[PDB]
């Protein structure tokens, strides 16, 4: 049938520099996630596709760039897999790479740029990589297959590359790369092979940043260190003629008093029918400061217009800041991962660009729960935070179209990473962290004033940093060690945990009251600790799964004729079991091991009906709750490498077998929530809203 | 100039011994079982690392950031620093949060992304932050073959282990869960594999009187099976949360009185030999967090004050630091092996401004780089080119009585640079020489 | 370290007294030993014989406690009936002060000899003050009393009944070792000065009846036969096992009877029964077995309660022996003008050496270890020519050349007290006339066989010197040097004058041209010929006309014997267990030493 993907909700990785913008007309956005390179368009607010090739974190981001001022649509990115890639999209869907041989290192920073090489027809690309083990290497394009020029080991011990760029000076390739003390090599190919045209020395610390420009007939090389100077040089040449370089100093500056690690020219953008390029220098320094250069001021000064930034809240600053389509809108990317969007709108002093930049968590997702009728969710993570999203339905004031969807609230900052979570009411819901005890948190009043502003301005970073905590309750004594499941009652009357145990004294599940949070109940038959268990939609039962390959439908009376049952079998998995889910009509049960064995039990003697086998293991299994008149079933699958497949069960093949996505989740799936349609979360900062119709 | 001291924390856990008997040694407070929430075993929560920590959530970086920039701030600008890691069995934990730990902790010096602790310190050996050690802390029953690999692995030179006591019957008592000779092997392994191991001992334990406190204290500083290279003198104290509370409330337990304390404290630091360090002398608990023992915590002048008026001078080396000096040699056996301490003393003051230390490969040493029939330099020491001198009279001492082919000095990552102006080599985390 | 060796060495045979011996006593200010015999006496027969001999109050056929007072001016006899009498040997009075109709056991004294315990047959223990008056008695019996947080057939075949009772140097504490018949073992408890409990004996598996406390107050010892091996095992004053080091000795031939420890806690006596008794010592927690001494029935054995190094035996055959001994090490130096040094050192069954030239080695680790069967006794470096080793076991006085790997010669085929080295193959070993104590110089040298020479000399030899370069022997008597001796001739006793006090170490120096007498004395008085230089010296070292000196009081001096005269920066501070040993020359390597354990080279 069909499968679209409504929304999605990523965060930048922290590496240096994680996103790059495209220039000209029509910008675009795209940067890292655990293991894959997500698109972003600012015109918009949506995330189109991501580039799901590696299987290491990734590292570096690059767009072609193209010389005439136009969108270039291919781009390269190198990961930590000791791989980089080259990736051509010229389209919103288009998604073919070529996956390059290895590196032997995790490369940090890569570059490439177009020959201009028109004598040849068409001219192509090239790529030079540095990576861990202090080595350059070159990959060129000349079509559909990838030329190996050379290697270059550019040293032999533990000297570096701290940064690298690459421009053709007049006619030759130009490559420049750091080497950590003090010294910039700027190299040169003869034929094919590159040989040392000179090294340039004047920093007196690390040196971050290297960006090529142009201007006339004069290139600019532009550096940034950690010595408290950015420096410049002007530079005048012949290419070599065998001829050599002829390079300049220039006035430095005194800017942000720390180390500064990016730094960037502006880019060249069609206006008025011509092409400009302005003498701009933008910086990242770590003060959370940004400073905003001009040219030498008709004197020579270079001093600023307005320094953004003050000193209070976060003292950690950004790891990059890029420029818009023109000098128009600044990009920047902070230490924790957010972002932060500056524009100007036609006067001197700049202002924030809040409402655009997205947001996500920077560490593994682990629960989520769907909202009681559909309105917002949240989400957990080892962040040791958690976030509350929601769609924003006050679009503009003539667009009233296209709901989108932003994150809203950070409830909690805690001190642990959390495991479990469950939903008790509209505004509260419970939490189980590392700690031994339960934490219960309720929506404050000074949160729906906004919220029906918005859900009938989004949020910026600093109000989500500092104004939007939700403030404690509660507290659950009661168990010994860190809490692994939870679940939760249909009406909302009775709790179900479980806590993580080794032995059979602490395997014993604790029941609650959601009114007066007393223990009533301590149920204890497993052997081991209980990975998972869940209420019937009825009363009637309560089914639980352990790390001891069985299952248990223990449940007993509440005590708050017999308004439970019991029954529990010897053995039939061979694996650890992880998911269970029960029926709309509580006529069958199903469960699903690590031996990717599926099987249903029927509704004493409880026996199978049929087994299934899975390409992978199983993670979490749910099952449509609405119902269909052949007397049919629907599982939708979440398995360990980041697939859902869908399977339709049919009373006794006939079960229907191919549905699945392609691109779906880098890493393993926790769990899958239906809508009361259904929302799939990863280990890789991944949480997807998806849509099925049929 | 000098060099600063920064300090961090971990999160808080378990100790790896309650899940055998049931619960943790007596007389440490704090913990995730005590009223101190969120704060780590063997701690309260009110010391200016400790609140600095808890500020910080926990994570090398940041707290990392604060030290450096306050130190800063204050006007020294230090070039080298010592990280020292506080609180807790550090290698309970899974290997997963110690490669992070670790990890990110060495990232925090320049600048870099490291995925892995591999380059991580690969990485930080080239900064300009010279790290010159890392110290660890760890029981006995958790300093074995793989747990020294780590050690070694992550770049430490120094090791801190908690005897407390030398009689079988108080580890029995106060619910240790390892056997007195458990601390033999620990100094012996740990001893011949070129750590310098620092010791914790405290005064006045349950059940043990005043006299056998310096029978105790004499048959550590004379057995060679006992003999550390730094002392952690650490008073007892009641803490409310632990038995000793316990125990002390129910009138059993008493403390020392003052004037008993100091004369104690003025005998075992008389009897110290010149070539051991003495670390800590008081613990660093606040004044109303303790119920009963010294609260006073200047106890350093009250010592040095009873020892003038006592008629013995010390001869530590704390005291002893800073017309001619002169190399003086001394050795003795310990943790079976021959040692050999060299110094540049200053007999007419009574002061150094050099120091070495040098060990002979015992035997059926596990560590491959040395592989048997090597010599180890534990320790090198500049006050203030008097360092060259002392290596040449090394290396003179490892060809001529030794009898060896290969010597081999460990070093922090920050400084094995300075072992290749003399030839070097680096195998494993060691600098190495042919002989 | 240092090597125990003999010294002054004193025989008397008095007179066969009636019957036999049982337990004997010495007095100290009047010098003398007073000996207890079966059918009522007491004697004070050895030195000049102030023989008081009284018919003490039939009757049992032992007696089992004799004590000097010294302040009282009295002796106090126990017999096995439970008499305790006071008699004064000067008016041959007789009062049985104390009496107790069920038996003594033993009788024991306060280290000061203020209070006393007496053990009834009755297996009670009674206590009185100087005044023989009972002011507290217990028994045997359990519920120690909760001291501390703390609260089969497993007996010896030939484990004899018996209690024993030990003191503390300071008199604070006593052990009474005792058995327990419901459990068939054998238990130990401390009581206090006020005779209360104060401890008792954890569960051991087979413990001996022999019992000794260390007069510094940290240790008793006790015998504990293992099922595989035999040990000495130690317990402290809270009474638990700490410790312990083993007999070199094979199962179920031997058997423990007594412990002991001399006066100021540095030498441990040990007899064996199967006979042996032997002296070891401490070094780093290693014990060396220092010295031993076979014989065939003894009475009774008794450290001197006054001088330290002096033991008196008493025999089955009317034998009384006293010994006497010397502590200082056996060093190589001055062998010649060529850099050489190094020390030995006896162990047990081997001989342990340090090079001190080519290397520094502390004292329990060594360089060229040598193997004996038999323990050793005795070790000597030559005078001129090489550095060969000769030495003497205690087992069957056969002398061991070792040649400076290691060549070996040896006689393929008490007594021998000195024996001097002379370079080419002599032995030069004197010994004592029996029942006469008068000197008597040998002349031995080695199918070849010792082969010995006889000469006589009247006094009492102390310390032979050191034949030094081409030089004949020279011998101590108890005042002045006299016994040039040529080695080639046996020659008159001329003086080379006359010691204030007999030295305790002693040489001759050619000082410049003139060859003068050097010697140290215990009072820390450095004599040169016959002349008191300073009272502050605590060991003494000469060599290429350098004096080196220990002031005692934290300083090393040193001072030049070029000029050939002496009277009382420079020097150098030193802390304070300094003692000196062997010296470089030319290098100036002097080699200090501190009580820990450890060694210091300053230049
Ligand atoms: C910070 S702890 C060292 C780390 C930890 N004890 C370990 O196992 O390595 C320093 C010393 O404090 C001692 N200590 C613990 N509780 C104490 C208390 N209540 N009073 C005094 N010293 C205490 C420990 O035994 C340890 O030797
Ligand atoms: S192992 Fe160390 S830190 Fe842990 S409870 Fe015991 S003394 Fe405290």
């Amino acid at each position: 049938s069909v499968l679209e993907v409504s929304h999605v909700f990523c965060c930048p990785n922290r590496v240096r520099g994680a996103l790059s913008w495209n220039t000209g007309p029509g910008g675009l956005l795209a940067f890292g996630t655990s293991c894959s390179v997500v698109l972003y368009d600012p015109q918009k607010k949506v995330v189109i596709t991501n580039l799901n090739g590696h299987t290491a974190r990734v590292n570096c981001l690059q767009w072609i760039r193209t010389e005439d001022g136009s969108p270039s649509n291919e781009l390269v990115s190198g990961g930590s897999d000791n791989r980089v890639i080259h990736w051509e999209l010229e389209n919103n869907q288009v998604l073919k790479s070529v996956r390059l041989q290895g590196h032997e290192g995790p490369v940090c920073a890569v570059h490439a740029i177009y020959q201009s090489g028109p004598s040849e027809g068409e001219q192509h690309a090239l790529i030079a990589s540095a990576a861990s083990d202090s080595t350059v290497r070159i990959w060129s394009k000349k079509g559909s297959e990838v030329k190996y020029l050379q290697t270059l080991s550019f040293r032999d011990g533990f000297v570096l590359s701290v940064c690298l760029a690459i421009l053709p000076g007049t006619n030759v390739p130009v490559l420049a790369c750091g080497d950590d003390d003090c010294r910039i090599h700027l190299y040169i190919q003869q034929d094919d092979q590159f040989q040392k045209a000179l090294s340039l020395c004047g920093h007196e610390d690390w040196i971050r940043g290297v960006e090529w420009a142009t201007f006339g007939r004069d290139l600019f090389l532009a550096s940034c260190s950690q010595d408290c100077l950015i420096r410049i040089w002007r530079l005048y040449m012949k290419p070599a003629s065998f001829t050599t370089v002829a390079v300049t100093l220039e006035t430095v500056l005194a800017g942000h008093e720390n180390w500064v690690n990016a730094v960037h020219w502006q880019p060249s953008f069609y206006k008025d029918g011509v092409l400009q390029q302005p003498v701009r220098l933008l910086s990242a320094s770590m003060d959370k400061t940004m400073i905003l250069w001009a040219p030498d001021e008709e004197s020579g000064v270079w001093l600023e217009q307005v320094r953004v930034g003050e000193v209070g809240g976060n003292t950690l600053g950004f790891y990059d800041c890029q420029f818009g389509e023109n000098g128009t809108m600044i990009i920047a990317h902070a230490f924790h991962g957010a972002l932060h969007l500056w524009k100007q709108s036609t006067v001197n002093p700049r202002q924030w660009a809040p409402e655009i930049v997205i947001s996500g968590h920077f560490d593994g997702v682990q629960d989520l729960m769907w909202d009681p009728e559909g309105e917002f969710i949240i989400t957990t993570s080892t962040d040791q935070t958690t976030r509350l999203f929601a769609p924003w339905k006050k679009k503009d004031q003539k667009d009233r179209s296209q709901v989108t969807w932003h994150e809203i609230a950070r409830p909690q900052i805690h001190g642990y990473n959390i495991k479990c979570l469950a939903m008790i009411d509209r505004f509260q819901f419970v939490s189980g962290a590392d700690e031994k005890v339960l934490r219960v948190f309720s929506a404050p009043r000074n949160f729906v004033e906004n919220f029906s502003v918005i859900s009938r301005e989004p949020p910026t970073e600093d109000h989500l940093l500092q104004n939007t905590l939700w403030p404690e309750i509660q507290k659950l004594y009661g168990h010994g060690y860190e809490i692994v499941c939870v679940a939760c009652n249909n009406s909302k009357t009775l709790l179900a945990s479980a806590c993580k145990a080794s032995q059979k004294e602490h395997a014993a599940i604790i029941l609650w009251s959601t009114a007066s949070w007393k223990q009533v109940q301590s149920l204890a038959f497993h052997t081991l600790t209980v990975t998972q268990m869940t209420f019937s939609p009825d009363d009637k039962f309560l089914l639980a799964v352990s790390r001891d390959r069985t299952w248990s439908l223990w449940k007993r009376q509440d005590a708050t004729s017999l308004f439970a049952f019991t029954n529990k079998i010897t053995s039939v998995h061979s694996r650890i079991i992880w998911s269970c889910d029960w029926s709309p009509d509580n006529k069958y049960f199903f469960t699903g091991s690590r031996d990717k064995k599926v099987v249903v039990w029927g509704e004493p003697i409880r026996p199978c009906s049929s087994i299934l086998d899975v390409g992978s293991s199983v993670t979490a299994v749910s099952v449509c709750p609405v119902l269909n008149p052949a007397q049919r079933y629907i599982v939708a699958i979440g398995l360990e490498s980041g697939k859902i497949c869908i399977y339709s069960w049919n009373k006794t093949w006939t079960s229907c077998v191919e549905t699945n996505p392609s691109q779906s989740h880098s890493l393993g799936i926790r769990r899958l929530c239906w809508k009361s349609h259904f929302a799939s979360c990863g280990e890789d900062h991944t949480v997807k809203i998806y849509r099925v119709n049929r | 100039s000098g060099i600063a001291v920064v300090a961090v924390m971990c999160k808080p856990h378990r100790c790896p011994h309650i899940s055998f008997t049931g619960n943790i040694c007596i007389y440490c407070p704090g913990g995730p079982d005590s009223d101190f929430e969120y704060s780590t075993q063997s701690y309260t929560g009110y010391e200016p690392t400790s609140m600095r920590a808890i500020r910080a959530r926990y994570d090398p970086f940041l707290q990392t950031r604060h030290r450096i920039e306050q130190l800063k701030q204050l006007g020294h600008s230090v070039d080298k620093v010592e990280f020292i890691v506080m609180g807790g069995t550090f290698m309970a934990l899974p290997e997963e949060y110690r490669d992070y730990f670790i990890r990110s902790l060495h990232d925090a010096l320049s600048g870099h992304t490291s995925n892995n602790i591999h380059e991580a310190i690969k990485y930080s050996e080239r900064s300009f932050t010279k790290c010159v050690g890392i110290t660890i802390e760890t029981r006995p029953d958790y300093c074995m073959k793989r747990h020294l690999s780590d050690m070694l692995t992550y770049g430490c030179t120094r090791l801190e282990i908690g005897v407390q006591s030398v009689y079988e019957d108080v580890a029995r008592d106060t619910n240790r869960g390892h056997t007195v000779k458990a601390a033999c092997e620990s100094f012996h392994l740990a001893k011949d594999s070129g750590f310098k191991v620092v010791t914790h001992m405290m005064p006045d334990l349950p059940n043990v009187g005043l006299e056998r406190d310096i029978e105790q204290f004499i048959e550590f500083f004379e057995n060679p099976a006992f003999r550390p290279d730094g002392l952690k003198l650490y008073p007892t104290l009641v803490i409310r949360g632990t038995g000793l509370y316990e125990l002390w409330k129910s009138g059993r337990y008493r403390s020392y009185s003052p004037s008993d304390l100091i004369e104690l404290v003025a005998r075992i630091l008389a009897l110290v030999p010149p070539w051991t360090r003495v670390y800590r002398v008081q613990r660093d608990i606040p004044m109303p967090l303790v119920s009963s023992g010294v609260e006073h915590g200047n106890l350093r002048e009250l010592a040095f004050a009873r020892m003038k008026d006592l008629g013995i001078q010390c001869r530590d080396v704390r005291t002893r630091e800073v017309y001619q000096v002169e190399l003086v040699r001394r050795d003795y056996v310990a943790n079976g092996g021959w040692e050999t301490f060299l110094s540049y003393e200053d007999p007419d003051q009574d002061i150094l401004i050099g120091l070495l230390r040098l060990r002979k490969c015992s035997e059926e040493t596990f560590r491959f780089e040395l592989g048997g029939g090597v010599s180890i330099v534990r320790e090198l020491h500049v006050y203030g080119g008097f360092g060259m001198l002392l290596m040449e009279e090394a290396e003179r001492i490892a060809r001529e009585e030794h009898g060896s082919g290969k010597m081999a000095v460990i070093s922090g990552v920050g400084t094995r640079n300075y072992y290749r102006k003399i030839g070097y080599r680096l195998q494993g985390p060691y600098m190495v020489k042919m002989l | 370290m240092r090597n125990l060796k003999l010294h002054r060495t004193l025989e008397f045979r008095d007179i066969q007294a009636p019957g036999k011996p049982q337990c004997f006593c010495l007095r100290a200010e009047q010098g003398t030993v007073l000996i207890g015999s079966e059918r009522g006496l007491t004697e004070v027969d050895p030195v000049r014989r102030e023989v008081k001999t009284e018919i003490s109050l039939d009757g049992s056929g032992c007696i089992v406690g004799i004590q000097d007072l010294l302040d009282q001016e009295s002796v106090c006899v126990a017999t096995a009936s439970g008499d305790v009498i006071v008699c004064n040997l000067s008016t041959q009075q007789l009062e049985c002060v104390g009496s107790v109709a069920s038996g003594i056991s033993v009788m024991s004294w306060s280290p000061d000899q203020e209070l006393l315990l007496l053990a009834t047959a009755q297996q009670t223990l009674i206590m009185m003050t100087k005044d023989f008056e009972v002011i507290a008695e217990e028994q045997i019996h359990q519920d120690d009393f909760g001291e501390g947080k703390f609260v089969p057939e497993n007996a010896l075949p030939w484990d004899d009944r018996r209690p024993h009772i030990t003191w503390r140097g300071d008199g604070q504490y006593f052990a009474v070792s005792v058995v327990c018949r419901q459990t068939e073992a054998r238990k130990i408890r401390v009581w206090n000065r006020e005779f209360a409990l104060q401890s008792t004996s954890e569960s051991v598996p087979g413990l001996g009846p022999a019992l000794a406390w260390k007069p510094s107050g940290s240790l008793i010892a006790s015998t504990q036969d293992k099922p595989n091996q035999q040990d000495v095992v130690f317990f402290e004053k809270n009474g638990l096992l700490h410790g312990h080091f083993t007999l070199p000795f094979l199962k179920d031939e031997v058997k423990v009877n007594d412990l002991l420890w001399n006066a100021d806690s540095s030498v441990l006596a040990i007899w064996l029964e199967d006979s042996y008794v032997q002296l070891w010592t401490v070094g780093n927690y290693h014990w060396y077995l220092k010295q031993s001494l076979p014989f065939s029935q003894i009475v009774s054995l008794l450290w001197d309660p006054v001088t330290p190094c002096r033991l008196h035996v008493l025999c089955t055959g009317w034998r009384y022996l006293c010994c006497d001994w010397h502590w200082t090490t056996d060093r190589s130096s001055g062998n010649s003008a060529n850099d050489l040094a190094n020390v030995a050192v006896i162990d047990g069954n081997r001989v342990l050496v340090t090079v001190f030239r080519q290397t520094v080695v502390p004292p329990p680790m060594c360089t060229y270890r040598l193997l004996i069967p038999h323990p050793v006794n005795q070790v000597i470096f030559s005078a001129h020519l090489g550095n060969d080793l000769a030495v003497l076991d205690a087992s069957n006085q056969i002398s061991v050349y070792k040649c400076g790997h290691l060549e070996k010669r040896y006689s393929i085929q008490l007594q021998l007290s000195f024996l001097t080295w002379v370079e080419d193959d002599t032995f030069l070993a004197i010994s004592y006339s029996h029942s006469s104590s008068q000197s008597i110089i040998h002349h031995l040298t080695v199918g070849q066989l010792d082969v010995s020479s006889s000469v006589t000399v009247d006094g009492v030899v102390i310390g032979l010197c050191c034949c030094s370069k081409t030089k004949s022997l020279a011998v101590q008597l108890a005042d002045g040097q006299v016994l040039k001796y040529l080695w080639e001739s046996p020659s008159l006793a001329v003086e080379p004058v006359r010691f204030v006090h007999p030295c305790t170490q002693m040489e001759v120096a050619t000082i410049g041209g003139e060859e003068c007498v050097l010697g140290l004395t215990d009072r820390c008085r450095f004599f040169i010929n016959d002349t008191e230089v300073a009272s502050n010296i605590t060991s003494f070292a000469v060599c290429d006309d350098f004096l080196l000196v220990t002031t005692h009081s934290h300083t090393c001096q040193v001072f030049s014997l070029s000029g050939a005269s002496l009277k009382m920066e420079i020097l150098r501070k030193v802390e304070r267990g300094s003692r000196i040993v062997t010296v470089v020359p030319q290098d100036t390597k002097l080699i200090l030493q501190m009580p820990r354990g450890n060694l210091e080279v300053v230049h």
